[PDB]
């Protein structure tokens, strides 16, 4: 018999703890594995496929509409979209990397956000994407967004323009959920010349928003989700 | 002078070109293969009719107008009665394949509208019934004629709600899985090449789907000033790599 | 040390430590180059 | 390893960041492709965000109840709960069934833990020490009628004893019949014409039963069993929309009628911030 | 005194876990082994031994006839007698793979199903045995029986045939207990030409059936058998 | 056609044996090419050789 | 590791590994061979 002292914390269940346990069906051989596509390894992998974010949250109800950006004929000078940078929250918030960050507490990193343009071949327009940096407020005006971090997009034969947040932060770590003190800026869109449709066409135009994280990007602090709740525990 | 535009697809005595293409999508980076000994269980030597199975069958066309929520198809089902295709999977007991996938929709540079195409392994629809109500084998397997999102709830059926994807997910977050658009601008066609994706190394072809194709208008379809308000989708699909294995009687389903 | 038989008895796995995205970001069949324009 | 590399001043013919999304890609740009940056490495290697990581703690999957009271005169154990049963499964209780369902297919082992407290709502002269005894009932096998059946007798089954208060722990392998589980099956069992669509119909696990080893004293003492489950060893195929309504059913996709819309309004203008 | 933290199962009693324990009787001799034919080590040693099938299941209590199976001078085309193969019920569930299968949750591989003829030997006839996969309903007639899997057996010299169910199967476990998604299948039998008997000779003649697993069979996940039961403990 | 029209036609050979097609969907069964009118104007099919024997009579 | 002193106090035995059908399977005095006639 050699003479042990069981310490505090002993009989304890840490949900969080792993160690060894016996196995119930001593000896049972499960079934071979066989190759399926698609393997993940990380939730890292995953949030840099871009999806695409309702930007256009304005309705009612959820519709396929929200998703869409719409653009006006001959405005100039003028304001696309505006929205703050609370990636878990808002427009954000359903958009898969929205949604993988809501399991974690602090997030860092550089975020993509790209616009697929989707008006007639024979259009053309010159937009700004302008990010702003904590610190000011959302620019008012395209002199005030112009001053901060911005792409002149010239819309063309390639639709898409890939816009990157880069990682402007003194604390190394920002919190999902809103947070002040850790918030990280405004991003806004301002005509830059402005949208031309050529002859016979008319109405609107839309742009398709979308948002991934770039390589970048660390995630940390597990916890749960507010993204979804229950009231009793379901049945078959 | 090679382009990502231009594309030739020959797929047995059948051939496909596309003069506005936008590369091609491979699911999951693996291009369909037969199965390996290796993965092998059921004991059966399987047949390969080879190029009178992998060839491309045209399903029948829709129509995209302005007020197009997006249609849905299911494989093998899609393909059930094609050619000898079909035949081989109602007289065998167990079946596997991969497939080329071509959606065709071209405009003019005048016309806008941007369809998303995607592939679902493992679709499972909700009822719209809600609770546990079930969605029956029929609902389930439309056949070539596949489900119109903007048909209207039938009982037994599945939810036809484009902002949930049939299952409580949102539209915007199908993107994770292979997917392609089409945009008049662009693009005319989108062609994805599916792997088979299953948790058994060959299943059943009648009792389970396991790939929904989807082709969903996300930015409305915007003709030139009087010009007829829409445009003919068509789908061609090609089972590629097919095996048949188990043949006996020739399966009766339901309806 | 495992002090059980199975391997099913044993602690958690240790990290994949494998990443590798482009099988979801990037699984189109002719490559891209990141520069060279989207469509030739 | 760099987060970030050094760049300055571009003016090419070369420019990353016009892309084509219509091709399904997401093309892989940075920082440093539009704006000038400076070196700073990541100190971090997404250690927290593996599988293993995020599928390997446990969670609560099912709360159950079973008394300790006189049978004298009960025509029907399993309605006194004087031993319950669950038809094991591991979507029933929601926060766990979201993180699985972000996979298509799953195969892991199970680590199981077992909690049970009792609870003696009225009058008692004291708490008794009760031991319980949960067996594993896989299909096929004999399922208990009363809460002393000669099932119980557990002589090839596994099963465990603990006492109330105390908790119970052993791990299970994968026994999944094919390669992986299904977190979701467009199939049914057969081609039958009602027959039922979903998984149900392939998580065909069996139950486990639970029922209290001490014959009754005076009082009456409710004992509610809690499993949690963990899995070890987790292998995840192919990624999925993660759920956005909520569930209503376990085994089937279906969200409920007149849901309320799932994407926050905003407070103003598209414009606004 | 070393340290010690107890975790969650301590003081748990699992039926079976595999540790060590120590002897009541310190010391003591057992009888030495001497040699006795017949050691068993695996029950796949035994499930390969075939023994008779209760095929003709239609009497009304046990009898030695409902191992028999009758045949009918003269008729043609006809079938001879039908199952579905859920090995752990119906005519299966008596014999010894039945029995054991039974102890198990999971089954695969394959099947032998042979038949022993016991007619006058100067009598001839042939028959066909169909095994029909999952997925179609058990054959009608024998052209829906001849189109899977069959042998067409001559009756001679060599008393008996042995056809084998070969696993056909998407997944690679059935369970044992009757499963739908998890079927195996039909065995039917039909006249190819017909039983004809010699001169001074009348009546039925019968087929014995046995059933025996291949060397291929695995079998796994113990559980408790439906099979037996009782209501009070023994006593002598 | 004018350049800035556009159509998708597909062109079926439907070797012995079997009727002229009488709608696509029989057609698409046999040899067949999409054809998608693009820049480049011309589109090519070849209807190859199917045949027991290995001469037809011009007549 | 044991640590007790008697064998009856050690853990389980270990897969026999043995298996050999043929003493229930074919115990047959002259040996039969598959394919050739079993009664010659
Ligand atoms: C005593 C005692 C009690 C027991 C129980 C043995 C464990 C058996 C349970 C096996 C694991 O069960 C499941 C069920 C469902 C799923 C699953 N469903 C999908 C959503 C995903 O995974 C996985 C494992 O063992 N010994």
């Amino acid at each position: 018999g050699l003479p042990t002292t069981t310490l505090p914390g002993s009989g304890q269940f840490l949900t969080t703890d792993d160690r060894q346990s016996p196995s119930a069906l001593p000896n049972y051989e499960p079934t071979p594995r066989i190759h399926i596509p698609g393997k993940v390894h990380n939730l890292l992998e995953i949030i840099q496929v871009d999806t695409l974010i309702p930007m256009n949250n304005t309705h009612t109800k959820d519709e396929v509409n929200s998703y869409l950006i719409p653009l006006n004929a001959n405005r100039q000078n003028e304001q696309v979209f505006g929205t703050n940078l609370f990636i878990g929250d808002g427009v954000f918030k359903t958009t898969l990397l929205g949604e993988i960050v809501q399991y974690y507490t602090h997030w860092s990193g550089s975020l993509r956000f790209s616009l697929m343009y989707t008006g007639p071949a024979l259009s053309s327009a010159k937009l700004i994407l302008a990010y702003t940096p904590p610190g000011a407020r959302g620019p008012q005006d395209r002199r005030e967004a112009m001053l901060g971090t911005h792409v002149v997009w010239d819309i063309g034969l390639q639709s898409t323009i890939v816009m990157t947040i880069p990682w402007t932060s003194g604390v190394q770590f920002r919190y999902t959920d809103p947070d002040t003190y850790t918030s990280a800026g405004f991003l806004s869109c301002w005509y830059q010349t402005s949208l031309i449709l050529p002859p016979e066409t008319t109405g609107q135009v839309y742009l398709l928003s979308f948002i991934s994280a770039c390589p970048d990007f660390k995630l940390r602090l597990m916890k749960d989700t507010q993204t979804i709740s229950q009231t009793v525990a379901l049945t078959e | 002078g090679y382009s990502d535009r231009v594309q030739q697809i020959t797929l047995g005595n059948s051939t496909i070109t596309t003069q506005e293409a936008a590369n091609a999508v491979v699911c999951y980076a693996e291009w369909p293969e037969y199965l390996p000994d290796v993965d092998a269980s059921d004991v059966n030597k399987t047949s390969k009719p080879d190029t009178s199975v992998c060839r491309f069958y045209t399903l029948d066309s829709k129509t995209w107008t302005t007020g197009s929520k997006g249609w849905c198809w299911k494989l093998p089902d899609a393909l059930k009665d094609m050619g000898v295709f079909g035949q081989n999977m109602f007289f065998h007991s167990l079946g596997r394949s991969g497939y080329t996938v071509h959606v065709q929709c071209n405009a003019t540079k005048f016309h806008s509208g941007c369809l998303l195409v995607v592939v679902i392994p493992e679709h499972q629809l909700a009822s719209h019934e809600g609770g546990n109500v079930s969605v029956k084998y029929t609902f389930t397997h439309p056949g070539e004629r596949g489900i119109d999102l903007s048909s209207a709830n039938e009982v037994g059926g599945p939810v036809k709600d484009v902002l949930y994807n049939m299952n409580g997910t949102l539209l915007g977050n199908l993107l994770i899985f292979p997917h392609q658009f089409i945009n008049l601008r662009t693009n005319n066609t989108a062609t994805i090449v599916i792997p088979y994706i299953n948790s058994v190394p060959i299943d059943s072809m009648t009792r389970h789907n396991n790939v929904s194709l989807m082709v969903i208008p996300i930015a409305p379809l915007t003709v030139p000033t009087g010009a007829t308000p829409s445009l003919p989708i068509t789908v061609t699909i090609a089972p590629m790599c097919t095996e048949f294995s188990g043949i006996r009687s020739k399966s009766i389903v339901p309806q | 040390i495992n002090y059980y038989k199975d391997a099913a008895s044993t602690s958690s796995a240790g990290q994949s430590l494998s990443m590798d995205p482009s099988k979801f970001t990037e699984p189109v069949k002719d490559l891209m180059l990141k520069g060279a324009p989207a469509l030739n | 390893t760099v987060a970030s590399i050094s760049s300055g001043p571009k003016h090419t013919q070369k420019v990353p960041i016009l892309t084509a999304n219509e091709t399904g890609a997401t093309m892989p740009v940075l920082p440093s492709d539009s704006i000038e940056t400076r070196t700073t490495y990541m100190h971090f290697n997404g250690s927290e965000t593996d599988v293993e990581c995020f599928l390997g703690r446990a969670a609560c999957v099912h709360v159950t109840e079973i008394q300790n009271k006189d049978a004298t005169g009960i025509d029907n154990h399993r309605e006194a709960k004087l031993f319950n049963d669950w038809k094991i499964s591991l979507s029933s209780l929601v926060q766990l069934r979201k993180k699985l369902e972000l996979f298509t297919y799953v195969r892991f082992d199970s680590e199981y833990t077992i909690l049970a407290t009792a609870s003696q709502p009225d009058s008692a002269n004291y708490s008794s020490n009760l031991v319980v005894q949960a067996m594993y009932v896989p299909p096929g096998a004999p399922n208990p009628k009363e809460w002393d059946d000669y099932t119980w007798q557990s002589a090839s089954n596994p099963s465990v004893f603990f006492k109330v208060g105390d908790t119970s722990r052993f791990s299970v392998p994968y026994v999944g019949l094919a390669s992986a589980y299904n977190c979701f099956y467009d199939g049914y069992s057969h081609d039958d014409a009602e027959t039922q669509y979903g998984i149900t119909v392939l998580n065909h696990m069996g139950s486990m039963a639970f029922r209290i080893v001490n014959e009754h004293d005076e009082h009456k003492t409710l004992v509610k069993i809690r499993v949690y489950h963990r899995a070890k060893h987790v292998e995840a195929w192919i990624p999925r929309a993660p759920r956005a309504l909520p569930y209503t059913s376990i085994g089937r996709t279906n969200y409920p009628k007149n849901t309320e819309p799932v994407i926050k309004k905003r407070k103003g203008d598209i414009k606004s911030y």
